[PDB]
């Protein structure tokens, strides 16, 4: 429990990357969250945007 | 740029179009600055036969 303090700094790093990637999971209102899925189902000018 | 089509296909003459012009005829650029005026010419361009 004295080292809670060193294991927080490690778990903080470790969550904020955690948090980091699974956000590449998300759509922002998008169709889906994969570019080629993405790509392969639309029209160019729809897919751009 | 001049030329004549069925009315059908006028719908390809655009940025981003897909189908037989925009493919093999008349291709515009993707990021085209212009305009494109078309008019039914039934009257002069249709012939007997």
């Amino acid at each position: 429990s004295a080292l809670g303090k060193l294991q927080d700094v490690v778990n903080q790093n470790a969550q904020a990357l955690n948090t980091l990637v699974k956000q590449l999971s998300s759509n922002f209102g998008a169709i889906s969250s994969v570019l080629n899925d993405i790509l392969s189902r639309l029209d160019k000018v729809e897919a751009e945007v | 740029d001049s030329f004549v089509i069925r009315g059908d296909e006028v719908r390809q003459i655009a940025p981003g179009q897909t189908g037989n012009i925009a493919d093999y005829n008349y291709k515009l650029p993707d990021d085209f600055t212009g305009c494109v005026i078309a008019w039914n010419s039934n009257n002069l361009d249709s012939k007997v036969g």
